[PDB]
C-alpha cells in the first residue's frame, strides 16, 4: 500500500505545530528503494 | 499438452507478502556471469507445468 498524507499553508523551516491529514491511498504492491523530484523550468 | 501456464523455479531471496515478480533474468547459480544465455550454472527460472 502507498499512503500519502499532506498539508498546505501560506508562510529554514519555521517553528510551529501542524498535523497532516491522510488524503491518498494507492494499492500498488511495489518494491521501492529510490525516488526523485520533478521541477518546472521557466523559459525565457 | 498445455504449455501456457508457467511457474518459477529459482530466486535469490524469498518474496515479501503481497509481492509479484515479473523479472525474467537468467538465474546465476555459480559465480561466472550468465551473459543472458542459458548454460552452465545458468538456468531460466521460469518452467512449464505442461
Ligand atoms: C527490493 O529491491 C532491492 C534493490 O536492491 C533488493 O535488494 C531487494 O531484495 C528487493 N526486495 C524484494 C522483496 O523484492
Amino acid at each position: 500500500y502507498f499512503k500519502i498524507y499532506s498539508k498546505h499553508t501560506p508562510i529554514d523551516l519555521p517553528q510551529g505545530f501542524s498535523a497532516l491529514e491522510p488524503l491518498v491511498d494507492l494499492p500498488i504492491g511495489i518494491n521501492i528503494t529510490r525516488f526523485q523530484t520533478l521541477l518546472a523550468l521557466h523559459r525565457s | 499438452g498445455n504449455y501456457n501456464y508457467l511457474y518459477r523455479l529459482f530466486r535469490k531471496s524469498n518474496l515479501k507478502p503481497f509481492e509479484r515478480d515479473i523479472s525474467t533474468e537468467i538465474y546465476q547459480a555459480g559465480n561466472k556471469p550468465c551473459n543472458g544465455v542459458a548454460g552452465f550454472n545458468c538456468y531460466f527460472p521460469l518452467r512449464s507445468y505442461s
